[PDB]
């Protein structure tokens, strides 16, 4: 039954502008 | 200090290759070296990498950038630091004001340069010798003979013995207006100069006395 078959780059690297 | 960016880059790579996270002060020296060589792109990369490794910038780091930008007249980038210093909790010291004047001067903004010196005195502070030299270069650059005279004698009015840089700026403003009388008057002051050797040699070599093989 139901028991069958076991049931961060790109940050701080931006343009200074 | 000596502007050896290549050696500074090799130090940082050596530290990273040994799994060593450089300190916030160590990066500020690298940022300083790039600004000495006008390598703004590599300087701002190191500034960006500081936040990446957690070595957040100190007050000295925001000065390495300001002096680096001041030499090139990048007052747009100087204002970015200034607009960043106010929200970072860092009050404007005297060194920040000197870079602002120097940046505006090299960028050709004469009106905004004197305004910073005008707004500096309102906020008290204490102008140093470079600040007087910073504002003197503004008046010397925009051919202000009478204003430069009032700036110069007040430099010696406090017995400060202004450095050779201020003397060379006086020769410019006198030589720009062809005031040959004042040029000879100031040169004789540098010729004797029993206290400072640098003025005597530099003043002598300007006139051409030291243009010989042995005398160079």
């Amino acid at each position: 039954g139901t028991g069958f078959n076991k049931g961060d780059i790109l940050f701080y690297h931006r343009e200074f502008c | 200090k000596g502007g050896l960016h290549e050696d500074a880059r090799k130090i940082l790579q050596y530290m990273t290759a040994k799994d060593v996270v450089p300190s916030s002060k160590a990066y500020t020296g690298v940022i300083e070296a790039f600004g000495q060589a006008a390598l703004y792109e590599e300087a701002l990369v190191a500034f960006n990498t500081m936040h990446e490794v957690g070595s957040n910038p100190s007050i000295e780091t925001f000065h390495s950038l300001l002096y680096s930008f001041a030499r090139g007249g990048l007052f747009k980038e100087s204002e970015v630091i200034l607009s960043r210093l106010v929200n970072s909790g860092i009050p404007r010291n005297r060194d920040t004001f000197n870079a602002t004047i120097e940046a505006y001067k090299q960028g050709g903004k004469f009106e905004e340069a004197v305004k910073t010196y005008v707004d500096m005195e309102k906020s008290r502070c204490d102008p140093d010798e470079r600040t007087l030299e910073a504002v003197l270069s503004v008046y010397s650059c925009a051919r202000l003979v009478d204003e430069c005279r009032e700036q110069f004698e007040e430099m010696k009015a406090s017995d400060i013995l202004p450095s050779i840089m201020c003397y060379c700026m006086m020769l410019s403003v006198y030589g720009k207006t062809e005031s040959w009388d004042d040029v000879n008057e100031l040169l004789e002051e540098m010729l004797s100069n029993r206290v400072s050797n640098i003025h005597q040699v530099i003043g002598q070599m300007i006139k051409g006395n030291y243009d010989d093989d042995s005398n160079w």
